[PDB]
């Protein structure tokens, strides 16, 4: 989808751009926040040679996922939990893109309706 | 294995065929079932869709409307 | 409609000959007069190239730098050098969202 | 393919060939049998139904109708048997015939094996050099001064004739040579 | 893919094999039970074609689907992509209604 | 193997069956030198079908101009005989 | 009547498949490349009396 | 290098007093002997050229073309024997001793240290390929295609020889080995453009260039078949040898001048392919094929770089071989069947299938199928170009396409299809036909395995 | 060279031709292994215009 | 009534849509006899050679020799120098290679004035 | 797919001819895409090579 | 091998489509004189055939009675 119909025909002006995006400073609405952490040094995932693009944030769930594998190679279906976890933080991470989207597209339509109320009381 | 032409009649048939025919379509049957019960994961999906509409502005931290 | 008594008489006279030829075509018995150990496929067709490729690999291109390289294996968090004996630390305590 | 044809196909030659490609092409668009059978009854109601036109030019006219209906209603992808000339085993086997003269190449060593066939080819070779020019007078004589109008071949007629122009015709290598 | 276009294709051979070097499907009557085994064979594979969960073409071409599904991709592309999906089975299903189903219809020498 | 060695015999077989299902002919009156114009009273569009049903027997195509001149079921065996190649 | 040459063209077409998979360098995949198109024409031609095969 | 010269003014006599049977058995037995003889010259240095003596020197360049001549000299004799059956006596001597002279042309002409006795024997060269065309071929063109073939040379090459004596009055030298060591620039005149000019056209035309190649179809087609080997196999490599030889002393004028012939030579090169498709004569197809190829030989000279020069010596070397195996395949049939056109004669597949192989193998090598040594020089070619300029691959791509139809479009016409039905003196292949077209593409493949000793000495 | 009747008894089967009679000046290019110009169910210029 | 079918160059009239068949005279059978007796003479001519059991060799065509002969050796001495053949020949003669001519010589100066102001990525561009 | 397409060949079934619409004519001659680019391109190509080149 | 034709006074157009399609046609008056030699198809053995959704489900039973013991099975293992 509906956002992209909301977008496409509605007001693009208080929609998201997926390019250019956030355009709000990360600690605008917040007091504070925490700055997000890694359990996987560069060292670890350089050896690992995971991928370019599989060095997020969740990268330590698929370090271990590889390493039982490894372990446990015969048995092919031995690596079911740590698999889990990997899609669990996986999801996490989308979940929390899926929170920035939002957080930007209610900040942009709030920021513009309180300018344009501020523009018509002033021009009152 | 010889088999003659039957001219307008039902082709003669072979017990090894038929037996054959049924015994792979059971076992594609019964994987199938044995998969979905065991990894509806991938059909039905893992993980709930979250609602963005029910995030409270505190979470989210968008001013209300003043500042 | 039909065929004509000269057309008739030529396909039937054509026909017999054809016949005769197709017939003429056929062998007897004895036309081609022609003038005057379980496992060693598993030999002459894997056993000797595999060696032949191993001597080749091992002591002729082994013997030039840079021509058979190997990407590096993976290292994972404990795990033990095989040459140095050096073990790898675990991994900065996980949080453990269980 | 065998006979010879004419100068001129006739309005009823021209009828019948429309007939068969139409009920062709229907039998092309109705794949079951039951509905061919009945369209095909229905098809042969409608080409009956004009057959007692006394006046050729209005029958003209029906064929004309006719075939331009047919060309629009045609199937873009009728139904050809396999060894049909547009067929997928049309030219399959011509790769596979040989000619008879070639065997009049093969070494002495290779014709040791095969004795009678050999001597049968002999005896045949021998056949067609008798009667050769018996054919060719023939060909002479039944032939109009004016040259020939058609291409048919007369038959055999005296004693122990044979058709002129016979040999490459019954000595085909055959329909599936190899 | 390789694995059910080939065994799709070794089907089709045999049925031509079968009714002397006939490829037409018009004239390819009721094979369901005059050919048990090539029936099962090519049920099988039109499933996996057809992406049929469980099965060798479930965990490529629905992973595929998925994945055009939620890119940043041509709209115009995803749509092509969900109507030839369609049409896939579409032609599966042509093949086996065609081909299997029905009555008789190749030259009675059988 | 492949399909077994069609003989003359098996020929005017199928050709006399083919011809005794048809409901505009007699199946007794029927022998192989009937003739179908004179002898059985049919006209030019139920030889053309006839012919379609013997394409439709042996799997294979008959052009037109030679297939106006068949006129009898003998000529017909004969003619399937000369372009199979059928000797025996 | 030529099944040998047939398996034997088989065979060849499936080498020519393995340089091209395994090659490392454009020139041996190119050497791959066009050993698989020739062996496709020659096996597309199979019957090469017939006008459609050559074509 | 006189152990190459002497031994073929002995095969001069030797054939002209052998017995009346045995000239063939002895000029090719010792002309075998003289080509592996030859063979020794391909140990090549890196540096410089094997410097025989003040007269004759051997390159890396010029090694590979005796070896060429020297190979192609029986294979000539094995082709001409067939035909050459009813001659007399001393006419079969005539013609063995007019194919000698012109291998002991080349022989000199290759290896001349000087301009001008590289002139006097790339002349003399005309007179025996002249004398075969005109006296032992086929039909009445031929005499029309001898003279095309003799005046369309000297007046592109007589005005050479002036430009070579101005040279020598102002250089003080022709020897190629002081010229050059002393080159200089060429300015920018008049004098100088048309210095430039007489230098090159005579190896244009030798070539052909395209617009100058009109005689190349006559002469090709109405020449016997030794002459046809001979004339596409070794006598077109003359003009690029020349030219690789002249352009030293040509910069930097060549910059500018190579312009309107680059332009001729890519453009004929897709005129030529494409007139390749629609031919009846077979022998005219190998002919323009021979053409478009030496375009190619020609753009990689003018552009003047490493591996263009790399790519025109392989390329020189495979399609020589090339089109003699064509040509001697065409002539067998026409042998058979008295008869050049291409669709009289059809589905020979049937009737000779090792012949089909190796027309087969002789089409392949045509449209350049890897890894032959054909592919090389033109992959080299087309690299050059690009960098030279990247629209080149355009042109170069489409004569990649058009060569491949022709090619395969001969083959199909001839091997494929239903035999002629009228046809019936189509005897089995010789073994001398099969043994010639044997040694005609083995060595292909075997340089192939070693290609470094075709690429010239920019290698 | 397509157009013309496959069931006729030519001298040349593969290039349907007779002995004797003129050749096309474009023969070549209508071997049938080339262009062909038979008719076709749906007229040039509309199967042209639903291409394009 | 249906839609016209309308024949092009590369997709011809069929026969049986043809309006002059329709409309028959009895000169246009005297025509069909006529062609009909000149095919059936040429292939008797062809036929008895075809068939002689002492003919060895290839029959001579003289319709393939005159083919060949029209394509090839007849053309220049009935070539005449007009409007239209002088305007074809300058055009598809000169035209070519003027405009590759063209467009090979501003690439050529693109590049090198490129190369003269030092901006045209040459790194790793050893070989040539 | 498999519910339309099983509906559209039952309908088959039914005693009923109609002439195909223009759609199912582009559908089964493939866009007529053989029909135009291998025809129009090779006559032009070939027809300009004798034309033009040779002659 | 040698084997002979089956009667043709058996083939009839009773109890098959070609019936229905003999009443229309004879409802407009016309007939169709070649059933009896379509009903060889629908006479002999070819009598029946399954749906598509039949076809599809072919070994269905027993591939479900495996996949049931196997899963009572493996429910009355875990005891261990
Ligand atoms: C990888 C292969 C390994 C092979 C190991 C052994 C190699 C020996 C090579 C010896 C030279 C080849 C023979 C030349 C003369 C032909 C012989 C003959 O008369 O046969 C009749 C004889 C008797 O048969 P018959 O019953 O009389 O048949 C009647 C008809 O003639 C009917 O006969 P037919 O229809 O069977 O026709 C014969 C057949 C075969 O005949 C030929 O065509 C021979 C020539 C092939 C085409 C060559 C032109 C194109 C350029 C290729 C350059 C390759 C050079 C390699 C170095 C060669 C050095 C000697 O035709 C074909 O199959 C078409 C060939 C298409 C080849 C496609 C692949 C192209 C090259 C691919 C890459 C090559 C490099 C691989 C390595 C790359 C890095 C991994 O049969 C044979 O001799 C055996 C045939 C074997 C076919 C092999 C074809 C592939 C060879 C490619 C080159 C091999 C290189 C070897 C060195 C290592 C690499
Ligand atoms: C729920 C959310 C999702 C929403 C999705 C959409 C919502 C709607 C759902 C369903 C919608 C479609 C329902 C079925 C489709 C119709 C099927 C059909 O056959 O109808 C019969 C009818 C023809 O049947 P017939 O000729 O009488 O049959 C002959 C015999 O039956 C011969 O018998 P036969 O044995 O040869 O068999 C014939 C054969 C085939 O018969 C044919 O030849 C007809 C071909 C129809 C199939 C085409 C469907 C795919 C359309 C793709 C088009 C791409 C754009 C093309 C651009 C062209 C530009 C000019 O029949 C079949 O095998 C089955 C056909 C297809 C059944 C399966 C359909 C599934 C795919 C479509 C639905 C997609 C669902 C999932 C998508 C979800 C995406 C979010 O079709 C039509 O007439 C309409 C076709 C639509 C063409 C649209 C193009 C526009 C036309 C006018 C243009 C005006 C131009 C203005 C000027 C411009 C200036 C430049
Ligand atoms: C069938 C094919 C046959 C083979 C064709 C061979 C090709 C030969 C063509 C020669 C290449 C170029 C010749 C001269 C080089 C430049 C040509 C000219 O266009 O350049 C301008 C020349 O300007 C004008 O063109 C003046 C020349 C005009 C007279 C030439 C005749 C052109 C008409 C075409 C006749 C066709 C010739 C071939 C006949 C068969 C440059 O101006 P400018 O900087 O001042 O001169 C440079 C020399 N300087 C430095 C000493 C001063
Ligand atoms: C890059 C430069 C060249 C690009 C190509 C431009 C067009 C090339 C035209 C080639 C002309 C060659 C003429 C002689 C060829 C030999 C004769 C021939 O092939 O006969 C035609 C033969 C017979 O037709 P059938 O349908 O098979 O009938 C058989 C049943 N009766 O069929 C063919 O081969 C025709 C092939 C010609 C195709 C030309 C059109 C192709 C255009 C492609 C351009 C699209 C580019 C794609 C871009 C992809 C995105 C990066
Ligand atoms: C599937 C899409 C294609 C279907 C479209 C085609 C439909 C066309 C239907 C209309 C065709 C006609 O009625 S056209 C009817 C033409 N009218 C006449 O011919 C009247 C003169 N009679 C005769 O010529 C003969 O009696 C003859 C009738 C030949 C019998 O021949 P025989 O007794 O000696 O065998």
């Amino acid at each position: 989808g509906a956002h992209l119909a909301r977008r496409y025909l509605g007001d693009a002006s208080k929609e998201p751009d997926p390019l250019r995006m956030p355009t709000f400073p990360p600690d605008y609405g917040f007091p504070e926040r925490k700055e997000r952490e890694m359990v996987a040094t560069q060292q670890e995932m350089n050896d690992a040679q995971l991928m370019l693009q599989q060095r997020d944030y969740c990268a330590h769930y698929l370090i271990q996922l590889l390493k039982c594998k490894r372990d446990s190679f015969p048995n092919f279906l031995a690596c079911k939990h740590e698999q889990h976890d990997w899609d669990y933080c996986e999801h996490l991470d989308y979940v929390k893109r899926m929170k920035e989207f939002e957080r930007e597209r209610r900040l942009l339509q709030r920021k513009k309706r309180r300018e344009q109320r501020e523009a018509e009381m002033a021009r009152g | 294995v010889h088999i003659e032409p039957r001219y307008r009649q039902f082709p003669q048939l072979t017990r090894s065929q038929l037996i054959q025919a049924e015994f792979f379509s059971a076992t594609m049957w019964f994987w199938i079932l044995w998969r979905f019960w065991h990894d509806s994961d991938a059909v039905l999906g893992h993980f709930p869709y979250p609602d963005p509409s029910q995030w409270t502005d505190e979470e989210l931290g968008i001013l209300p409307d003043d500042e | 409609s039909g065929y004509t008594p000269d057309e008739k008489l030529r396909l039937q006279q054509l026909r017999e000959l054809r016949r005769r030829w197709l017939k003429d075509q056929e062998l007897s018995p004895r036309e081609p007069v022609l003038p005057p150990r379980h496992s060693i496929f598993a030999v002459t067709h894997v056993l000797i190239p595999v060696w032949i490729i191993h001597y080749y690999l091992k002591y002729h291109v082994t013997a030039k730098p840079y021509t058979v390289v190997e990407r590096k294996p993976r290292i994972f968090p404990g795990d033990t050098i095989l040459e140095t004996g050096e073990v790898i630390p675990l991994m900065k305590e996980f949080p453990d969202q269980h | 393919a065998f006979s010879a044809p004419a100068a001129y196909l006739t309005h009823q030659q021209k009828v019948l060939r429309l007939y068969k490609r139409a009920l062709r092409h229907l039998e092309s668009w109705c794949v079951h049998r039951d509905k061919y059978r009945y369209f095909a009854c229905l098809m042969r109601a409608r080409f009956d139904e004009h057959k007692n036109e006394k006046d050729m030019v209005k029958a003209t006219q029906l064929l004309r109708q006719a075939e331009e209906e047919f060309w629009y209603g045609q199937h873009p992808q009728p139904y050809i048997f396999p060894e049909s000339p547009g067929g997928t085993s049309y030219e399959r086997y011509e790769c596979y015939k040989v000619p008879e003269w070639c065997l009049d190449d093969w070494h002495p060593s290779e014709k040791a094996m095969y004795p009678d066939y050999f001597a049968k080819r002999e005896q045949w070779k021998r056949l067609r050099r008798e009667s050769w020019e018996r054919e060719v007078k023939q060909l002479q004589e039944e032939t109009p001064p004016g040259g020939p109008r058609t291409e048919a071949l007369p038959p055999a007629r005296k004693e122990g004739d044979l058709p002129p122009l016979w040999w490459h015709i019954v000595t085909r290598p055959r329909e599936r040579p190899m | 893919h390789a694995f059910f276009k080939a065994m799709l294709f070794m089907c089709s051979g045999s049925i031509i094999h079968s009714l002397n070097d006939e490829q037409d499907i018009r004239k390819m009557g009721g094979l369901y039970k005059a050919m048990p085994f090539t029936t099962t064979a090519l049920i099988i594979g039109s499933l996996a074609l057809t992406g049929m969960p469980y099965l060798t073409g479930f965990y490529s071409k629905d992973l595929i689907i998925e994945a055009v599904n939620m890119s940043y991709t041509n709209a115009w592309a995803l749509l092509m992509t969900l109507i030839a999906t369609s049409l896939t089975a579409a032609y599966s299903t042509r093949i086996i209604f065609f081909a299997f189903l029905g009555k008789p219809r190749f030259p009675p020498l059988v | 193997s492949d399909a077994p060695p069609l003989t003359l015999e098996a020929i005017k077989d199928r050709v006399l069956y083919v011809l005794k299902l048809y409901d505009k002919i007699d199946p007794e009156k029927l022998s192989v030198n009937s003739h179908f114009m004179k002898d059985l009273g049919l006209d030019s569009l139920d030889q053309v079908e006839i012919i379609m049903a013997m394409e439709d027997e042996f799997g294979f195509e008959i052009p037109d101009i030679d297939a106006e001149k068949l006129m009898c079921p003998q000529e017909i065996v004969d003619y399937i005989a000369d372009k199979k190649d059928v000797y025996e | 009547p030529f099944i040998n040459r047939f398996f034997k063209y088989l065979l060849l077409f499936l080498i020519t498949m393995m340089i091209l998979v395994t090659a490392n360098n454009l020139f041996q995949l190119f050497i791959g490349w066009e050993g698989v198109g020739i062996m496709s024409f020659l096996l597309i031609g199979w019957w090469h009396g017939r006008t459609d095969a050559n074509t | 290098m006189l152990k190459i010269i002497i031994p073929t003014t002995m095969l001069l006599p030797m054939t002209w007093m052998s017995k009346h049977n045995m000239i063939w058995i002895n000029a090719t037995v010792h002309s075998l002997l003289i080509s592996l003889i030859s063979l020794s010259l391909l140990n090549q240095l890196g540096e410089n050229s094997l410097n025989f003596s003040l007269t004759f020197f051997s390159d890396s360049l010029s090694a590979p073309l005796l070896v060429l001549t020297t190979w192609l000299l029986p294979l000539m004799l094995m082709a001409s024997q067939s035909h050459l059956s009813k001659e007399t006596t001393t006419r079969k001597k005539l013609y063995i001793t007019m194919l000698i002279l012109l291998q002991l042309f080349l022989i000199m002409t290759f290896t001349a240290t000087e301009l001008i006795l590289f002139y006097i024997l790339f002349e003399a060269t005309l007179v025996p390929t002249l004398i075969i065309i005109t006296r032992w071929g086929n039909q009445t063109e031929r005499l029309n295609a001898g003279l095309y073939f003799l005046f369309y040379t000297l007046a592109g090459s007589l005005p050479l020889l002036v430009a070579l004596v101005y040279i020598q009055n102002t250089t003080g030298s022709l020897n190629f080995l002081i010229i050059h060591y002393w080159s200089h620039p060429l300015s920018n005149s008049w004098s100088n453009i048309f210095m430039w000019l007489a230098c090159i056209m005579a190896f244009m035309v030798k070539m052909p260039l395209y617009g100058l190649h009109l005689w190349l179809p006559k002469a090709h087609v109405e020449a016997p078949i030794a002459g046809s080997m001979v004339l596409a196999a070794v006598l077109l490599k003359l003009g690029g040898y020349g030219m690789m030889r002249i352009t030293t002393i040509l910069n930097p004028l060549t910059n500018y001048m190579a312009y309107p012939f680059l332009m001729l030579s890519m453009w004929g090169m897709i005129m030529t392919s494409s007139i390749c498709l629609r031919q009846t004569d077979l022998k005219s197809l190998i002919a323009y094929s021979s053409v478009s190829h030496m375009a190619l030989v020609i753009v990689a000279i003018m552009i003047q770089t490493p591996w263009s020069f790399m790519g025109a010596t392989a390329l020189m070397i495979a399609h020589g071989l090339t089109s003699s195996m064509l040509f001697c395949l065409a002539n067998t049939n026409y042998e058979r069947v008295h008869s050049r056109t291409m669709i009289l004669a059809r589905g020979l597949q049937t009737l000779l299938p090792l012949m089909a192989t190796w027309w087969l193998v002789a089409s392949l090598t045509n449209l350049a199928l890897p890894p032959s040594i054909n592919l090389i020089g033109e992959l080299f070619i087309i690299t050059a170009s690009f960098s030279w300029s990247n629209i080149t691959i355009i042109l170069m791509g489409m004569n990649m396409m058009i060569t491949a139809l022709y090619s395969l479009y001969m083959l199909i016409t001839t091997q494929r299809g239903k035999y002629t039905h009228h046809i019936n003196n189509i005897k089995p292949s010789f073994t001398r036909e099969n043994a010639l077209m044997a040694l005609h593409i083995l060595p292909l493949l075997l340089l192939t395995l070693n290609p470094k000793m075709i690429l010239g000495p920019l290698y | 060279q397509q157009e013309r009747d496959p069931w006729y008894d030519w001298d040349h089967p593969d290039l349907r031709l007779n002995w004797g009679e003129p050749i096309h000046w474009d023969l070549d290019m209508y071997i049938r292994n080339r262009v062909d110009t038979s008719p076709t169910p749906v007229s040039w210029n509309t199967m042209c215009k639903h291409l394009f | 009534s249906f839609p016209k079918y309308k024949p092009s160059r590369l997709a011809t009239l069929p026969a049986t849509l043809d309006p002059a068949e329709y409309d028959i005279s009895p000169e246009t059978r005297k025509a069909q006899a006529e062609r009909l007796a000149i095919r059936s003479r040429l292939k008797r001519e062809y036929l008895l050679q075809y068939n002689d059991p002492n003919r060895l060799g290839v029959i001579e065509d003289p319709a393939l020799i005159r083919w060949t002969y029209a394509r090839s050796a007849n053309i220049y001495p009935n070539f005449r120098p007009t409007p239209k053949t002088s305007l074809l020949g300058a055009l598809f003669g000169i035209g070519p290679l003027f405009f590759w001519y063209y467009v090979f010589k501003t690439d050529r100066d693109k590049k090198e004035k490129l190369i003269q102001e030092g901006k045209l990525d040459q790194t790793f561009n050893i070989s040539y | 797919g498999f519910m339309l397409a099983l509906e559209l060949n039952n309908t088959t079934y039914y005693l009923k001819f109609k002439y195909p619409s223009q759609t199912y004519k582009f559908s089964n001659m493939l866009g007529y895409y053989p029909s135009i680019m291998h025809r129009l391109p090779t006559y032009h190509n070939l027809s300009m090579s004798q034309k033009s080149a040779s002659s | 091998s040698k084997m002979e034709l089956p009667d043709y006074k058996q083939w009839k157009i009773e109890g098959t489509p070609l019936e229905t399609v003999q009443e229309k046609l004879a409802a407009r008056g016309l007939r169709d004189p070649w059933g009896r030699n379509e009903a060889w198809r629908y006479s002999g053995g070819f009598a029946n055939n399954v749906s598509f959704v039949g076809a599809l489900l072919k070994g269905f039973k027993w591939g479900f009675a495996a996949f049931v013991v196997a899963v009572g099975a493996e429910y009355y293992l875990e005891s261990q």
